[PDB]
RNA sequence: GCGAAGAACCUUACCUGGUCUUGACAUCCACGGAAGUUUUCAGAGAUGAGAAUGUGCCUUCGGGAACCGUGAGACAGGUGCUGCAUGGCUGUCGUCAGCUCGUGUUGUGAAAUGUUGGGUUAAGUCCCGCAACGAGCGCAACCCUUAUCCUUUGUUGCCAGCGGUCCGGCCGGGAACUCAAAGGAGACUGCCAGUGAUAAACUGGAGGAAGGUGGGGAUGACGUCAAGUCAUCAUGGCCCUUACGACCAGGGCUACACACGUGCUACAAUGGCGCAUACAAAGAGAAGCGACCUCGCGAGAGCAAGCGGACCUCAUAAAGUGCGUCGUAGUCCGGAUUGGAGUCUGCAACUCGACUCCAUGAAGUCGGAAUCGCUAGUAAUCGUGGAUCAGAAUGCCACGGUG
RNA sequence: ACUAUGGUUUUUAUU
């Protein structure tokens, strides 16, 4: 109804030195077991660059890149609407849903060895193929062949 | 020494028995210990807020004792013999021993 | 409960000192199988389980104020309802509505 | 909705208690037995008797009963003697020889008690119930109340109803952070039914 | 097995036994109680454990080593 | 997860077979025995007998209490019913914003207005404007809890400042700040601006730890379902009376071919476990709370200290912290179960038991219509007791760590 | 205004 709550935000952490490295103390962390998270951060990183070693600066160019939102979809109903209505999302979620929004599979046959995960995570971010790519290449079709109205 | 236990639900009550035993030694100048309320007692009790049929609505009660031993130094037939005769005061426990 | 099963709530204390004083000496062994033989003392042996109903195995401390062995508190030895019915009287002493 | 007791708060204010009395927390159930049986035995011994509270004590091996009356000669009786009845009876059966008291109560149409008293004989008198309950209202004022409910309910002047009547002024608050109310809920115990009678008076000086 | 992990016999039951081998022969012994352990006098005797409504015969043979007479009648219809 | 916190019997209804009828709970009259101790036979037992034996307390010598026995009337008894018959209680909507009155007004009156309208909200609220003006209950503040500060105080706990010193709160003594006691300050759109009907509102700014019921408590106005309920009581009428009352023994209520809620455990691999480590609260307690010790594979059986409560048993909170190890497999997973061997109570554990050690092991991979909690110390996850008390719950009430 | 559509529930103590 009525609530107007204030927006969350989080400071770069100076043992990472930025706001994008601050959130893996969240982003795959379970069970509130939050230091269980920490034991891991960065050197995540690290293992990323065993995979692909090209620094910090094209660490995410791909990896974020490839599968970062670009439209939020759903109707408005306003009478006869059996229609959708994209619309394009704002800066705001430019490094945001691509790592929480998809747990299809890690949550069924799970998803390998927890330490190795991230580096496995970025690495198929920048791969791109069967899993977590219908979900997000469907509104790519979708705002095409749905557009009519808005 | 000769010691005394005063004991009682009522916070004012306590007091009430502690003056026949406190104000009665310092109004004569006798030697005291000074004003020790000590650690209160309290027990919780839930009790159930229907009568009849609701099993689930119920409604949370407390009973507090309070219990001062105040110390005598210079006992008097105005103290030790008095708090045992106390009939302007119900609802207090008080022994004694020697 | 009945006025009929508050005189058997009485009747049931009654033995006391005829079964269950004179062979307790006897009621700390008569069970413990470290013993020689397998039957010792047979004459004795039924004598605290003859007695029936009136036995320290049905007696219960019991709701002093309806005669029912179950759901009542036993700090005041009755039930909720008559908790309830003394506090709306604020008859007892010391006890006051708080929940802290 | 529930609508339960919001006046039993009132007394953590430091007020003296009709049943004062101290016992070990391994007593204490049977301390409130002896209490109850007491009450009983002496609310049905003085059932008529203009009483508006009992009040008991409990000295060394000893119960110390005081009787608050508007009528101290029914209790009392002649020479002063049926009171030593009264006390002999109950010497006994709490476990302890029973001591008793009387006490003297002035204005008995104010009182919560002794008004539904003055409902109970007018309903005796077979009177016409919402005269005798519109009387009880304005006697009340006049002789120091600042506000008054009487309520009826059942079997009403004698009759084959159920329903409830009341009459009101000047507020009885139960809920609010001040008003020392006096409260009481009685039976008529008429020839047509039990006919349940519920008073409430407001005084002030709070 | 039986009373107090050894033998166990109610002396009142064997004695009523006792008094009922001289009648059966070919009328058992009519018993009410089903809570009663057998015991090795019963072997070659004539018994018969209620089920409630009627008696049902219990024959006992060395080869049994622990058993309550409500075993040898039962009672629930099942299906 | 019903009335109904625990099952051989019992609280207990129901059924069969025994036993009684003014009964028997209990009161007035009557009236013989002490209660009991030893002990045998019948009956399923209640009961009914056979053989020994005590003579207490009280004792105006008349006559009583304890514990039993037995007789007469007035009687009653009820482990009955009726809420479509009642005072009430609780359930619903719902903490919804509403139900109603004095006087004025409208209407022929039953009834309405006030309580609507226009701003604005959690709100019959808070305002503006009116044929209304005020008022009781509900709403709301006051009230309870708390953020940050202030203020008082104490033991066998705390110890700064002042002093002494087994150099130690050890001790004179005192509360720095903790803990427990608690109590007070502070919040009023007040104050600066905007928007508006320069009214109330609602959003920014300021002072603040916190601001616009801060968030949580406290609670439940009228009133319906002929709601359920006479098993919480209370009650009028009605019913049973060789019994539907009272007393007894054993059955039964736990009978089982499928249907559904209420839950609970797993549906593994930031899962499982070995070893080493820390901090919460909150309760129980002298036929009780329980350490130590032995015997044993263990349940347990013996032996048994300390504790009388902020002082002493239950008693080294778990995850998280650290060091290591699984073998990819419907898994060392998962638990329904078939076996072997024990512990103990109890009139007795077959029917109808809790716990202990060791062989065996299915279904199960997040689930369909549909119905569901939630706006953040909350989703997630891991921990602590008590009522009941031979045996018995996943419910109830009390409590925390990480997020 | 802001999708074009979705039927049945025995007479009954009776307030």
């Amino acid at each position: 109804r009525r609530r107007v709550i204030g927006q969350r935000k989080i400071l770069p952490d100076p043992k990472f030195g930025s706001e994008l490295l601050a959130k893996f103390v969240n982003i795959l962390m379970v069970d509130g077991k939050k230091s269980t998270a920490e034991s891991i951060v960065y050197s995540a990183l690290e293992t990323l660059a065993q995979r692909s070693g090209k620094s910090e600066l094209e660490a995410f160019e791909v990896a974020l890149e490839n599968v970062r939102p670009t439209v939020e979809v759903k109707s408005r109903r306003v009478g006869g609407s059996t229609y959708q209505v994209p619309v394009e999302v704002r800066p705001v979620r430019r490094n945001a849903l691509a790592m929480r929004w998809i747990v299809e599979a890690a949550r069924k046959r799970g998803d390998k060895s927890m330490a190795l995960r991230l580096a496995n995570e970025l690495s198929d971010a920048a791969e791109n193929k069967g899993t977590a790519v219908k979900k997000r290449e469907d509104v790519h079709r979708m705002a095409e062949a749905n557009k009519a109205f808005a | 020494r000769i010691r005394i236990r005063l004991k009682a639900f009522d916070h004012r009550l306590i007091d009430q028995a502690t003056a026949e035993i406190v104000e009665t030694a310092k109004r004569t100048g006798a030697q005291v210990r000074g004003p020790i309320p000590l650690p209160t007692r309290k027990e919780r009790f839930t009790v159930l807020i229907s009568p009849h049929v609701n099993k689930d609505a119920r409604d949370q009660y407390e009973i507090r004792t309070h219990l001062r031993l105040v110390d005598i130094v210079e006992p008097t037939e105005k103290t030790v013999d008095a708090l045992m005769r106390l009939d302007l005061a119900a609802g207090v426990d008080v022994q004694i021993s020697l | 409960a009945k006025q009929s099963m508050k005189a058997r709530e009485v009747k049931r204390v009654a033995l006391a000192d005829k079964y269950f004083a004179k062979r307790a000496e006897l009621k700390a062994i008569i069970s413990d199988v470290n013993a020689s033989d397998e039957d010792r003392w047979n004459a004795v042996l039924k004598l605290q389980t003859l007695p029936r109903d009136s036995s320290p195995s049905r007696q219960r401390n019991r709701c002093r104020q309806t005669g029912r062995p179950h759901g009542f508190l036993r700090k005041f030895g009755l039930s909720r309802i008559k908790v309830r019915e003394a506090a709306m009287r604020g008859e007892i002493p010391g006890l006051k509505k708080a929940s802290w | 909705g529930q609508k339960v007791h919001p006046n039993g708060i009132r007394l953590g204010i430091v007020k003296p208690w009709n049943s004062t009395w101290f016992a070990n927390t391994k007593e204490f159930a049977d301390n409130l037995d002896s209490d109850f049986k007491v009450r009983q035995y002496l609310t049905k011994e003085l059932a008529k008797a203009s009483v508006s509270r009992i009040v008991i004590e409990r000295p060394a091996k000893s119960i110390r009963v005081t009787i608050h009356t508007a009528r101290p000669g029914i209790v009392i009786g002649k020479k002063g003697e049926d009171v030593e009845k009264l006390r002999k009876v109950v010497a006994d059966i709490a476990g302890v020889p029973a001591q008793i008291n009387i006490a003297e109560v002035r204005k008995p149409e104010l009182d919560a008690k002794l008004v539904a008293d003055s409902i109970t004989s007018q309903l005796e008198r077979r009177v016409m119930f919402r005269r005798a309950m519109k009387r009880a209202v304005q006697n009340a004022m006049r002789l120091g109340a600042k506000g008054i409910k009487v309520e009826v309910s059942g079997r009403l002047g004698g009759a084959e109803i159920a329903r409830t009547e009341w009459y009101r002024e000047g507020r009885v608050p139960l809920h609010t952070l001040r008003a020392d109310i006096d409260y009481n809920t009685s039976e008529a115990h008429t020839t047509y039914g039990v006919i349940g009678v519920k008073v409430w008076i407001f005084k002030g000086e709070i | 097995r039986s009373l107090k992990k050894g033998p166990f016999i109610d002396l009142h039951l064997l004695k009523k036994v006792e008094k009922a081998v001289e009648s059966g022969d070919k009328k058992p012994l009519r018993t009410w109680s089903r809570r009663s352990t057998i015991f090795p006098n019963m072997i070659g005797l004539t018994i018969a454990v209620h089920n409630g409504r009627q008696h049902v015969p219990v024959f006992v043979t060395d080869e049994m080593v622990g058993h309550k007479l409500g075993e040898f009648a039962p009672t629930r219809t099942y299906r």
